[PDB]
């Protein structure tokens, strides 16, 4: 199963990206 | 790309404004009742954190996911050894890594953390 730790590294640009 | 992170990635803080996204995350989801994902993203941003009282948060709420989540253990040793290494308990990182040592034994990852641990407990003792 996909790792918690390449969650987390798609995690943050995205909510990066959602910020203004 | 990539399993785990690195030590060195264990010791770059993300910034403050990162981290604060990563508990708003969190508290949207109610805290303790907050996903396993959410929860784990937050506590390896407070493994990385420079505070120490963070780094413990992040440890305590690896052991929950330890705990609650047989599918991910395997995967938490790897955290929980980094988190008792930064915070000065090389005995528990010792015995963590030598368990998932057990699981991985060709695994490059693992054996990196392995020897930074016991280079670590070699020169503090001495």
């Amino acid at each position: 199963e996909t790792s918690l730790f390449q969650g987390f590294k798609s995690y943050l640009p995205i909510a990066e990206l959602a910020i203004e | 790309v990539d399993f785990w992170p690195t030590l060195k990635d264990a010791y770059e803080p993300l910034y403050p404004q990162q981290l604060e996204i990563l508990r708003q995350q969190v508290v949207s989801e109610g805290g303790p009742t907050a996903t396993i994902q959410s929860r784990f993203n937050y506590a390896w941003g407070l493994i990385k954190s420079t505070d120490v009282n963070d780094e413990r948060l992040g440890v305590k709420i690896l052991t929950d996911i330890y705990k609650e989540a047989e599918s991910r253990r395997r995967e938490c040793l790897y955290y929980l050894t980094i988190g008792c290494y930064k915070l000065g308990e090389y005995s528990m990182a010792k015995r963590y890594v030598d368990t998932l040592f057990e699981h991985e034994r060709n695994n490059k990852q693992v054996g990196a953390l392995k020897s930074m641990v016991e280079d670590k407990i070699q020169k503090e003792t001495l």
